[PDB]
């Protein structure tokens, strides 16, 4: 296996190198080293290949070097744009076949901190109908990511039936997220609702009563 | 013009088996170097197989046995036949065209292979009333993926398809919302199309 | 050269065509012409072609009928 750095978190303008230490078996022989970005919800796409070299649509300020046993990217002049998953690849002979890297998270420091946006649908009339009553908060466009979800029936926390997903990395280098609430018709009617979410110490309330 | 469309993804049991197809053009798979690599949810690429302009047949240690890939040169058409699968290999299967030293150079937009004992369900959609934002809640389905388009895909900019939730009764529940201007709700339709293919559901919702 | 590793039966060896050992030339199991002979005992094994470390980063995957 090739072995790269979970992260890096690096500065704008600033240049960068995410190494790619291989083995005697794959760049210690003299394999070329291939390099991929992967922007979130998206397939990876070819940086560099074999060790230096640009495919038509790459920009100039994307290197690439070859030392010996090992390899790196570099970056001039960091752009936010940057911001993807990183992957080496070479070719590993013990395994007679192409091996990959265990990705890099590659990190733009200088960015402003953006407050999430935050809206709350109560359960549809159609929903209620079936017997069932769904709550719905949906969280998007926060820097960092990272957010707490606590919900409220009538002043009182609520945690049963609360269902909270990871925070997710949106196109604009920004982050998503949502809660459901899973309450019988009758909880729904028996109390307002509220989604609390909070952001680098930051609370942004949403409330649901028709 | 260099198009890679795979298809064949879904749910498979435990110990069974799955085919996988990619449907090729703009180029011919018989002149050239093919390969599928995947990807588990939030984890990193894994090469699986490839297969040579000449024919040779390579694969990863993980799927040697199992796994066979094969190419069709009159339909050109690339596929990989995965048997005896364990939740180990859930992931997004990308079909792959080699460039120089087997770089990869075109991936197809991928499909989910999902292992699991539990069945397919279908989702049960419901509309999120209303800049104002409304939405659809596709609400208990399993497994992914779930296609989710506005007004017969006329209305794209402004979609924000939130990611899933697993919920501890293995199902999934996702929603999508659009935000529109809040107060020209009067003069225009809203209708979300929900799409799970393994339990072949397809609803069209009409949003208030 | 096209002439001579084609006359000593390289051209599709193993799946292998011609431009492909043409390209790798220019970039005791064999017991020892006599290095044409060793190559298709090396090509056999699980690495293929992908032996001469110079034909996986400068011929896998080229135009290779170019050579020939």
């Amino acid at each position: 296996v090739l072995t790269q750095p979970p992260s890096v978190s690096g500065a704008p303008g600033q240049r960068v190198s995410i190494s790619c230490t291989g083995r005697s078996s794959n760049i210690g022989a003299g394999y070329d080293v291939h390099w991929y970005q992967q922007l979130p919800g998206k397939a990876p796409k070819l940086l560099i290949y074999g060790n230096t070299n640009r495919p038509s649509g790459v920009p100039v300020r994307f290197s690439g070097s070859k030392s010996g046993t090992s390899a790196s990217l570099a970056i001039t002049g960091l752009q936010a744009e940057d911001e993807a998953d990183y992957y080496c690849q070479s070719y590993d002979s013990s395994l007679s076949g192409s091996v990959f890297g265990g990705g890099t998270k590659l990190t733009v420091l200088g960015q402003p901190k953006a407050a999430p946006s935050v809206t709350l649908f109560p359960p549809s009339s159609e929903e209620l109908q079936a017997n069932k009553a769904t709550l719905v908060c949906l969280i998007s466009d926060f820097y960092p990511g990272a957010v707490t979800v606590a919900w409220k029936a009538d002043s009182s926390p609520v945690k049963a039936g609360v269902e909270t997903t990871t925070p997710s990395k949106q196109s604009n280098n920004k982050y998503a997220a949502s809660s459901y609430l899973s309450l019988t018709p009758e909880q729904w009617k028996s109390h307002s609702y509220s989604c609390q979410v909070t952001h680098e110490g930051s609370t942004v309330e949403k409330t649901v009563a028709t | 013009q260099v198009q890679l469309v795979e298809s064949g993804g879904g749910l498979v049991q435990p110990g069974g088996s799955l085919r996988l197809s990619c449907a090729a053009s703009g180029f011919t798979v018989s002149s050239n170097y093919m390969s599928w690599v995947r990807q588990a949810p939030g984890k990193g690429l894994e090469w699986v197989s490839v297969i040579y302009s000449g024919g040779s047949t390579y694969y990863a240690d993980s799927v040697k046995g199992r796994f066979t890939i094969s190419r069709d040169n009159s339909k050109n058409t690339l596929y990989l036949q995965m048997n005896s699968l364990r939740a180990e290999d859930t992931a997004v299967y990308y079909c792959a065209r080699e460039g120089p030293g087997d770089s990869i150079d075109y991936w197809g937009k991928g499909t989910l292979v999902t292992v699991s004992s539990a069945s397919t369900k279908g989702p049960s959609v419901f509309p999120l009333a209303p800049t104002a934002a409304l939405g659809c809640l596709v609400k208990d389905y399993f497994p992914e993926p779930v296609t989710v388009s506005w007004n017969s895909g006329a209305l794209t900019s402004g979609v924000h398809t939130f990611p899933a939730v697993l919920q501890s009764s293995g199902l999934y529940s996702l929603s999508s919302v659009v935000t529109v201007p809040s107060s020209s709700l009067g003069t225009q339709t809203y209708i979300c199309n929900v799409n799970h293919k393994p339990s072949n559901t397809k609803v069209d919702k009409r949003v208030e | 050269l096209a002439a001579a590793m084609k006359r000593h039966g390289l051209d599709n060896y193993r799946g292998y065509s011609l431009g492909n050992w043409v390209c790798a030339a220019k970039f005791n199991l064999c017991n020892i012409t006599a290095s044409v002979n060793c190559a298709k005992k090396i090509v056999s094994d699980g690495n293929g072609m992908n032996a001469w470390v110079a034909w996986r980063n400068r011929c896998k995957g080229t135009d290779v009928q170019a050579w020939i």
